[PDB]
């Protein structure tokens, strides 16, 4: 003997009840029939409750909606005539999903009021809207709301909750992204900015992350 | 049809069960499942009934191996439980430390410790998942295939989703053990292989360059420089 | 005192800015609580004339509060209390690269954490919901409280918010830890991580951070994190508060002992925490059974405290002293696989055979707790002839 | 009701903190093998033919 010579469901164990959601908000949870959430939801929704920055990639039907549906919800503070979130996404079918969505999480919670705008509407409809009965959230394609900004008929000085759905298709453009810059600069500098989309290219990886502060980063 | 009467849905669990038996479908299996146990939750149906229908698709998701949605039901399972309904609380407990084990969650770990009675752990599912979560943290692989070979109930389906790497992390402290070379047969008796046909499959990938033409045992002097690799 | 003249004094305070004084007037640990003319029914009527919105509703819910905690009942004094704590942030919010509420939110939040434990256990006495419930919706309160300091960002240090970080961060940390939601701390401790004035928070919530944060870190098993953190909590704490260096050695013991430090009997004399005597004894001679005994008379209080597994792996740590005594005694370099099974029998471990002496030896030496190497021919164990069993410090 | 309790004094600069003088020891891990323990173990290698 010579000597010794030198995914789509999350993976843990904790439900939307672990979130410390609103009751109000487990209620629609259980009822729209959420069992357990998903890997980017139990990643973001922590969070992005506590009104913090969020950047995620993620894949289609992997709840990437819900996650800021239920962290916008959750800091909700309702006041009458006045706007504290603002989600903004480049084609009407997710403006109005998304719509729905708040619509669907929120059967409990009375107070909050959501709105919808979009191109192919007269302007003088949406400033009636915003008038009459001013929501707390308001959901819309940039063109519009840039131009509902720019017109004053919307006060964004109260924004608190800016939000992104699918951020690439917007930030690759031109005119969209010079939308997007001119919203941004009127909302307040004190906020919560989220950006969801599918694919997040390295190229437009810096230009979505240019109008957060420290976000916190995931990608599948 | 989002409302469904709890016979019916007995009857369609029923059906499943047998279904499942009779040709084992898994697709079909996890899709009437996963219907199932929406239309229990949509209408908050928390009883024996939907402990059963919980208890019956994690049964189903681990002949085919399917942590996400072993773990859906696990995690609904453990609420079920605390809401004092009768259920498998042993051997889903179990199970749910099994999982923890797969996952690697030493809090999870302990935050089910914590709350085990001694009725609890004198069941023998919780007490072979113990002694396997034993077996594991302490690294002794000895006794976690002598436990994996004979594990009660589902317990071994739990296992094989880690048996693997488990395999893996005991050949690399075999091979950084073992010298000047380690025979195969302790490869076959220590890491629980049932047959020396399955051996040579696990133990072929790794490329191990054994000694000797025939491949009688693993030179672990000259695979030292591959464990690095896996 | 009159409630004319008190409301007369908040009214002074608040026109001033005067956070202590306005604090001292909304906390429960002022005697103006126990003066039975300040505790009222229904001040809505007054309030009013005095002080504008919204002060005169969280001044008249903390009169509320006060008379509930006079006649007991804590559950409407904490719903009040809640009541205070919604009225107030949205007055701190107003208060644009101002800071002066800040001891106004830190004995609000206090008072609604003990009006939360003191609902809960009334509610446990009614028998209506389960241990807990209160606390989630104080995290959520806190969680509000947390945001709204966050946000502010573009204020200047002398007069940011972001001063009353830690402090609700570590009233967030209390409650997780009570409920065992300890996967929630991970975004504080993020943002905490994030911010410039890590260093500069007081100490003592810089403390209370540090204690928690090593303890989820050693919750998740990362030993060195928790081991720095929970010595930077235990070398830092003040001499009066006994209890807290208590739960600071209770949770930094078992990563000492798991790094090779072992605590002095003194030391456990000291904070009173015999429980560790034996198992101290038991890992430093290598005795499994003695161990293993301890383990088990003190089983109920290691699972409370939530150490079980990490005291565990000290029977890890007994397995390399049993074998270096083994070693010791036999003062031979190839030593027999055969004196381990002897040892191991001795020390009535069920079901030992040499085939599980093998697969402990490796495990130790694939950790690195032991240099040497197996035969498995001859059935010897050989070692390095140097360092065969190098410190636990250095592994 | 084992928890973390609220400091007396948000401050104190280190001047009132408590320092431990050498709580830890590190020099348990000795060649030397004399208790009792040792003692016994050895008796039963004896037993067993081990010296």
């Amino acid at each position: 003997l010579l000597d010794y010579e030198d995914s789509y469901v999350s993976i843990h164990s904790s439900g939307f009840r672990d979130f410390l959601l609103k009751p109000e908000l487990l209620r629609a949870i259980v009822d729209c029939g959420f069992e357990h959430p998903s890997e980017v939801q139990h990643e973001c929704i922590p969070q992005a409750i506590l009104g913090m920055d969020v950047l995620c990639q993620a894949k289609s039907g992997m709840g990437k909606t819900a996650v800021f549906v239920l962290a916008t919800l959750q800091q909700l503070x309702p006041v009458t005539g006045q706007v504290s979130v603002l989600v903004m996404c480049h084609t009407r079918e997710l403006a109005f999903q998304i719509s729905k969505e708040y619509e669907r999480f929120s059967k409990y919670m009375p107070n909050v009021k959501v709105a919808v705008f979009f191109g192919g509407l007269s302007i003088k409809k949406d400033e009636e809207v915003l008038k009459k009965n001013c929501p707390h959230i308001v959901v819309g394609t940039p063109g519009r709301i840039l131009a509902l900004a720019r017109n004053k008929s919307l006060n964004l000085k109260h924004i608190k909750h800016f939000i992104l759905d699918e951020c690439d298709k917007m930030l690759e453009q031109l005119d969209m992204r010079r939308d997007v810059q001119e919203i941004f600069r009127m909302t307040p500098h004190e906020k919560q900015v989220m950006m969801f989309s599918a694919t997040l290219s390295k190229e437009i990886r810096p230009v979505c992350r240019k109008f957060m502060q420290d976000p916190m980063e995931i990608f599948v | 049809s989002t409302v469904r009467p709890v016979a019916v849905l007995k009857k369609s669990l029923c059906m499943v069960k047998c279904h499942w038996k009779e040709k084992q479908d898994y697709a079909f299996a996890c899709e009437q499942m996963k219907s199932i146990r929406q239309d229990l939750t949509v209408q908050g149906i928390r009883t024996e009934f939907t402990v059963e229908v919980y208890e019956t698709h994690a049964r189903i998701a681990l002949e085919k191996g399917d942590h996400e949605e072993f773990n859906q039901c696990q995690t609904q399972l453990k609420s079920l439980y605390a809401e004092n309904l009768p259920g498998n609380v042993g051997e889903f407990t179990a199970y749910r430390i099994l999982y923890y084990i797969f996952t690697k969650n030493s809090g999870d770990i302990t935050t089910e410790l914590a709350y085990l009675t001694r009725e609890l752990k004198a069941d023998p599912c919780v007490a072979h998942a113990l002694a396997l979560r034993t077996a594991w943290a302490l690294g002794n692989y000895h006794r976690f295939f002598r436990l994996y070979c004979h594990a009660p109930c589902m317990s071994g389906y739990l296992v094989d989703k880690f048996a693997d790497r488990e395999r893996k992390v005991a050949l690399k402290a075999m091979i950084k053990t073992f010298r000047p070379a380690l025979p195969v047969s302790y490869l076959q008796a220590e890491l629980a292989f049932e047959g020396e046909a399955a051996c040579r499959a696990f133990l072929e990938p790794l490329g191990l360059a054994y000694t000797g033409p025939d491949n009688s045992s693993i030179d672990c002097r000259l695979s030292l420089a591959q464990l690095s690799a896996f | 005192i009159t409630i004319n003249q008190y409301l007369q004094q908040v009214y002074e305070a608040i026109d001033s800015r005067d956070g202590a004084s306005c604090a001292e007037l909304v906390s429960f640990k002022h005697p103006h609580v126990a003066n039975p003319r300040l505790q009222m029914a229904s001040p809505e009527e007054k309030c009013q004339q005095v002080l504008e919105p919204p002060y005169d509703e969280m001044f008249a819910a903390h009169l509320r509060c006060t008379y509930a905690v006079g006649n007991h009942d804590f559950i409407e004094a904490y719903k009040c209390q809640t009541v205070i704590v919604q009225s107030f942030l949205r007055a701190f919010q107003a208060h644009k690269e101002e800071n002066w509420a800040l001891p106004v939110m830190y004995a609000v939040a206090l008072d609604l954490r003990v009006f939360a434990n003191n609902a809960d256990q009334q509610l446990v006495k009614k028998g209506k919901s389960k241990v807990g419930d209160m606390l989630e919706k104080a995290a959520e309160l806190l969680m509000s409280c947390f945001r709204v300091c966050a946000s502010d960002t573009r204020a200047g240090i002398e007069d940011s918010k972001k001063w009353g970080m830690l402090f609700l961060v570590n009233q967030l940390f209390k409650i997780y830890f009570k409920i065992n939601k300890l996967h929630l701390c991970k975004p504080l401790i993020r943002a905490i991580d994030s911010s410039n004035l890590k260093d500069d928070y007081s100490t003592a919530q810089r403390v209370t951070y540090k204690y928690y944060v090593g303890r989820k870190a050693m919750f998740d098993s990362d030993f060195k994190q928790a081991e720095e953190y929970l010595s930077f909590a235990f070398e830092h704490c003040h001499r009066s508060s006994q209890k807290n260096k208590r739960m600071i050695l209770i949770y930094l013991l078992p990563v000492k002992m798991l790094l090779g430090h072992m605590p002095t009997v003194e030391l456990l004399k000291k904070y009173h925490l015999m429980q560790f005597a034996e198992v101290t004894r038991a890992v430093s001679e290598g005795n499994l059974l003695l161990l293993h005994e301890a383990l088990a008379k003190h089983e109920a209080f290691f699972i409370r405290c939530g150490i079980f597994l990490i005291l565990e792996k000290l029977k890890i740590i007994t397995y390399r002293n049993l074998f270096k005594k083994v070693y010791l005694l036999l003062k031979t370099h190839q030593l027999s696989l055969d004196a381990f099974l002897v040892a191991l029998k001795f020390m009535q471990v069920e079901d030992v055979d040499i085939d599980e002496v093998q697969c402990i030896l490796a495990n130790l030496i694939y950790m690195g707790h032991v240099k040497g190497y197996i035969s498995h021919q001859h059935q010897k164990l050989v070692v390095s002839k140097q360092n065969p069993f190098p410190p636990l410090s250095t592994v | 009701d084992d928890e973390f309790e609220e400091f007396p004094a948000e401050d104190w600069a280190g001047l009132d903190e408590d320092e431990d003088a050498h709580v830890w020891e590190d020099n348990w891990d000795d060649d030397n093998v004399e208790d009792d323990f040792s003692n016994q173990l050895r008796a039963e290698l004896e037993k067993h033919g081990y010296k």
